């Protein structure tokens, strides 16, 4: 994603 | 001549303290985390359960469940927990020797109300006990006997009027719509600008982040549009590992839910609406006086926009020869428990408590003749 | 008159054809390969980017990296790498001639979806496109108008109800447990029997043996009891270079993960009981024609115990008075493209592409107005 | 009221000794050593098979053989052999009076935990056994409840993050990347200057050379240069038949491997971007206290640039608001030994012993529920 | 324009020639011959150096020295002068119009590479030169672009994989066991018949009877006990002199060493395990691919036993399911020499030459940015 | 019950005794003399052979032959004669009740050891015998168990390494030049001052003259000068029919073809790089042990100058920091029989015997596989 | 390990 | 080879 | 609730 | 020795 996953 | 104690076991806070007093004492999270991994290191002391502060400072290994949701406690032994840690852990008093105040939200179901009467006479036995209308207190807390409360907190909007100490119970509305479902939705549309938040610790964060960022737009459509135009509505905050995320619109797209239930698919009206409407409902002879003593309480109502937004919105449905006025005290965060306290030091109010003989006398359904 | 192009670009699996047709023409491995060592022998022609297929049959030499990762695309050359192997490569067709329609996620970030009409707009600049929600057009190769469609590919499993061609959007769910995690879980798992994988060629390894050998557990503790008392579920498998491994319980703990999450440390509820709440969350007088029509899409639901289990867990949550049918047909793995194709060679389809001119009058942005 | 015993077999030493002792008693190579040729002088005693030292002491003769390689056993025999040079040779006790711990590495075989039940429990027979694992031991002798700990010594490198005493499963990594893999390197990377080691002996004089004269450098490209353009970081070391040989950027490419791995080509990252990608995988409100707590322990993280280069890379890679401490603390090539001990001192310990009516009831089976 | 020089400097045999030729024009042993005696009659031409074939006709009154051993040169001065003999009285051209290809062994010292570049730009000096691995030209002479070659010569016996072009460095495995070390082990075991041979003659004599009369067994204990059964394994030798030799199972003992090297006393394992351990080093995926392309190289490959032997000790160690082949050349004595000759005249070669102002600007310390 | 007999056939002396004693008790010449002239006197008795001291007695009308050469028994007519006269003449004991133990130098041909063997149990048929090797001996002798034996008598000079008891088999080296050939190079330049000596016995006397007054030099240059330059190194002997003789530097040119085997056309090294070469064929880490236990035997190493001489040549071999030690005992000419006594004393010695049964059963070959 | 390693 | 062979 | 919520 | 000494 961008803060909270990685992706 | 015992000190009574008031409770205002909320959907989100429990605040407890003593009557007389201006402020409450204990106020925690009504939360009860649980461990959902195996403790490899022996020694020291691990709990199965751990309730309030110590569940938010320890989030990272715990579920976090809520006993109350919307107003109605869902899990009766959290919901005891909570109870214990705020009578003997917060409080450090003994049960047995305080009568004991306590709050509920209108139009609720009966056997939350006896279940509590049973589990404050059985479990945390007392002399006394009494359950009470959280906007009656809000109304006791602002000092006047006449107005419209509106009462927000995290599970329940309810809307109440009382004239010169006479309450008008066809006129009260309560609405499903608070502080939970506001971070709920902002928790759906913060993926938007790439942030994934799942977790119960996460929603946590969520709910930091609107308490700490979010306001009540004037006019949504120019607040939108002044959003797209430039990035000067745009703000930053920081997670606790260290990264930095930046919101613009989603500021003032959030709290815009309770004025637009839509976006989160609900039929129901705004909380405008719902306050003309209850003003509506009532005599009319009555209704210039509700007018000019509408009273915010709760936590919901904090934003730092939506007592311009409710006076403009009223203004627009009601006839313009009436004068309208929003009472916003600084301390309605706590009006509830300053109303109980207000309440519980009076001396006319130790002829109506609800006494043990009077609960064996009578069972747990003593309750529904004694009080609302 | 020109034959548009449907491309479905899962995380895992690039699906490209024409509009119109049954199956996809070009179904590659989204991977990009790149060499790892030096090349001492000159003559031939060695590349430094090697796509799709060409990837899997050299992968012993080279690096693999996906470009899509929870169905959000996380390298833009890598996927640009795709897209024209996929264009020039395998359909073999100039993208300047034709329509192509993509798929998306639901709850995805908008910069995405952005990115995506900025690049077939500018790089294979076409004369229109658009973008589909996929779980839509699993109900479009269905043939019917109304239920809830659980699809999960190879980043997101994500619930979708639709209720006579209306769509509820509060009532979507989307959970980021896929067949990656459950081709990382066995990786993990399969070091208890000695069986060691750590680089991409052997993660695609391990993928292949969880697609031939894996299966959902109609009970779970039944079967792991008869796992542990009798060898009658043991299976073996021959890797590349000869060596035969044997798996036993491993066939049915891996896929396990997708109704306990916990297995992988995951907060979140299960496959059935995320496709429960987001019946519940729909309105009641549509419930019961969501019960009938569940809809499996997507290569993780072709294990060979699935439909059964989600059955029998679905009619243990719902009340008894229900029917509940599950609807696997066995074409769901390219179901996806099938509506797409079946979107795209409709009539009342033609007035909604977004057109070059709309592009350029508003830039990247009007893919959020006119899809979506 | 019996001692117990501490015996931690590693890849390349074994450190047996007692409980609630400071430091062990027994340090060991743990190898054994057969003579490969035929002995014409008669009258004095000449063994079939060297133990530890003895081993050390006459390799020019023998051949070696370590049973343990990754952390798995490789041969059983020679296990027997070195479990009972250090029982009745080295700690001079009886083994069936004496409950005995020991120590495995994570992600690991179950066979070789079963195999090491069987064999403490009918072969060197005690009353009670243990097996623990070595980061859990590490953090038990650092003397705090929460960190990531890096353990790297023969055979694992492999990180474990522990939160206020609950491990995360999900997030321990296990890379086959230890000081073995650095003597190979050496050897192989000896060969440019003129040396050339082959044997097992020449393989324990490449270990002494990496263990008295390697280093690691803080800058990989400047160090490079500065030993290209001056013979500063050259060093000399005498051969045990009196050769005198000179190494220069060899003292510190032979420590790169573990921040570059494709040195020995291998596809995983560094031992810096391992640790990253365990705290990442952890839950973000615990990853700040995963920052300030990195814990190293084991032979091969005591290289004299380690700390410095570790604490550099990860404040490289994690946000610029985060602390990054790196514990080094100058016992930590002993440090699971002493984990060891103050587990197995500690009272609460007592009751999860493995007894032996336990394995005679329940098989070599009984060490997958009572431990790890 | 001007054709390019392939010489093969090998530990005994010295092969010359021209770029796009088949064969070589000059192959003469690598010796240089020195008189020990006095020379009584005067007036003819008598010469202090004795250079090649002339060393070999004259080798009754000289010591032979080898300029290299183990594919290292150790005397320079007759380094120089075999190459000064190999240009102008074997080739007769002069060097400074010609660019010269030279062959080099795997995990070789860099002075060595160095030294040879040095001498080749300043005493012969070249317009270019380049260093090449003797391997990867046995593949080039293959003609095929996968397979692992085993190249054995006179002093160093190495493995080396390539696969698609790429090589694998980490699996390249060097062995210091070739046939200068069968000619010692014969020369020690012909003193069992009663057959001494002592000096450098003696030696070159030996090497013609390994090379007319030595096999490879296929099973060693079969032929030995059928040697000590019947004397039909026998055969006979004439020595310079008139002396007739005869031979039993010295025949299959001397390239037995090949596969048992503790016949010389070395721990090391056989080309047949050096072979296996190399195709197990490199990744699962490509290992099918080096089971069916192993190549032989080198003039000790050309015992007329060594290919079925191979075979059958490879397909003892791979698993049963794979299909083995020893791919065996009746030209593979000269095969790198071809393989050389095949590079150098590529059009995509002529940009890689190490030209003399790159050698100017950068001195003795390109041929390491250029080559291997 | 019964005493071994220890039999050392040397090349040049015979030594023969009893096991258990300090010295050999018959120590005779081994040469057959037999007459060359016709007896013209009548009635006392002539043999037609001389064994022993009688050959040296009557070596005036004698043609003597030496049995054995290098080491190989070249005449066994006349090896009986003198086995027979040392077992009958000399020792006076009864063969057949009495094992005997026999000494043979390291490389020799198998057909000498076979031959003994039959001719040890078929002509003086003996219960049991041993072949040993007279280095093993030299060390049993010594008294310890690990160094380098250089043994140098009248046909042979080896040298064998053993470290703790192990023995080296690939660095054992032998070398033809010992006494013999240095009686020979006296011979020949002798005839530089005007002495002729061509027949046996005049070889006899001119070993009796290397006996009494050769000795090596510390430095051969300076010696040379010395004895250039001043008569003072000049030494008179007294011939046998009364003539004088003085000789100079000739003491020291004879033992110098020990260290420089050129004076007498042989291409191998010095006794000096011999021991060097045999050090530096072994395994590394024992290689210091090798260097302070130079053993020295036999009746060669009895000059009064080679000690220091040995010492000096191999200090300036070996690296600088090593220990060099020469053992020089002065019951060194009888060591090898010292170390049989030694060795056939032994209990566990008499459980290695080649029994008459198992001759009997395996012919004339098992002394290849109950031996070296 | 036995498939991918060896140990 | 210089420490390990000899060459 | 129990009859149209959850609660 | 047969073949290059003589013995
Ligand atoms: N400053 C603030 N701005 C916006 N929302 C707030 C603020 N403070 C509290 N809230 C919200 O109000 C809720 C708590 O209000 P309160 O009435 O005390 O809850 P309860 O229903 O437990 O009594 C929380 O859900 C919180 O999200
Ligand atoms: N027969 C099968 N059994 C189990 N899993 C499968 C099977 N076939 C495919 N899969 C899994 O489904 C995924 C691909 O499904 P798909 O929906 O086509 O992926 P994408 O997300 O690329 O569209 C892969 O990760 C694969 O592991
Ligand atoms: N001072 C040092 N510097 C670098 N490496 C060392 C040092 N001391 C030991 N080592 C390495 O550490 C390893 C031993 O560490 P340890 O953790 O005790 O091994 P084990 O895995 O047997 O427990 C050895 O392989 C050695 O090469
Ligand atoms: N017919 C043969 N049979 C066995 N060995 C041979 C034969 N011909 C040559 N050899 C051996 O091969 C070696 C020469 O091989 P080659 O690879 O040309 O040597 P170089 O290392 O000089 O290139 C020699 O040492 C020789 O002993
Ligand atoms: N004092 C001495 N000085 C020099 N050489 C001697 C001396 N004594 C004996 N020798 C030589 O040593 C040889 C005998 O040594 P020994 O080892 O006993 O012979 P064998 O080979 O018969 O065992 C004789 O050839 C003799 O020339
Ligand atoms: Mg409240
Ligand atoms: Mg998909
Ligand atoms: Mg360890
Ligand atoms: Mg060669
Ligand atoms: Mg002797």
């Amino acid at each position: 994603w961008x803060a909270x996953c990685p992706a | 001549e015992t000190t009574a104690l008031v409770c205002d076991n909320g959907s989100g806070l429990c605040k407890a303290g003593f009557a007389g007093d201006d402020a409450p004492r204990a106020v925690f999270p009504s939360i009860v985390g649980r461990p959902c991994h195996q403790g490899v290191m022996v020694g020291m002391g691990q709990k199965d359960s751990y309730v309030g502060d110590e569940a938010q400072s320890k989030r990272g290994i715990l579920t976090l469940k809520y006993p109350i949701e919307h107003g109605i406690i869902t899990n009766w032994d959290d919901m005891e927990k909570i109870w214990h840690h705020s009578f003997y852990n917060e409080l450090r008093v003994a049960p047995e020797e305080h009568p004991t105040l306590l709050t509920e939200a209108p139009l609720n179901p009966k056997a939350n109300r006896e279940k509590m009467t049973q589990i404050m006479f059985e479990t945390f036995n007392v002399p006394a006990m009494y359950v009470a209308i959280q906007a009656v207190l809000s109304l006791y807390a602002s000092g006047r006997t006449t107005g419209i409360v509106l009462d927000s907190g995290d599970g329940v909007t309810h809307n109440v009027p009382i004239y010169e100490g006479y309450a008008l119970p066809h006129a009260i509305m309560r609405l499903d719509l608070a502080g939970r479902d506001l971070t709920d939705y902002l928790m759906k549309i913060l993926t938007e600008r790439g942030y994934s938040f799942v977790t119960t610790a996460e929603r946590e964060i969520v709910r930091d982040i609107k308490e700490k960022l979010c306001y009540v737009a004037l006019d949504f459509e120019n607040e939108m549009a002044t959003a797209a135009s430039s990035s000067s509505l745009e703000k930053s905050y920081e997670l606790p590992d260290g990264q930095v995320i930046t919101i613009g619109n989603e500021r003032f797209r959030c709290p815009e839910t309770l004025f637009q239930p839509s976006f989160i698919g609900m039929e129901s009206a705004g909380i405008h609406e719902t306050t003309y409407n209850s003003i509506m409902k009532c005599d009319i002879d009555i209704r210039k006086d509700l007018y000019a003593n509408n009273v915010l309480s709760g936590g919901t109502t904090m934003y730092p926009g939506i007592a311009d937004r409710m006076q403009k919105e009223i203004t627009a449905l009601a006839p313009s020869t009436m004068k309208i006025k929003i009472i916003a005290p600084p301390e309605r965060k706590y009006s509830v428990w300053i109303g109980g306290s207000i309440l519980a030091s009076l001396s006319t109010f130790q002829q109506m408590w609800i006494s043990k003989p009077e609960y064996d006398e009578a069972g747990p359904s003593i309750v529904h003749r004694k009080c609302f």
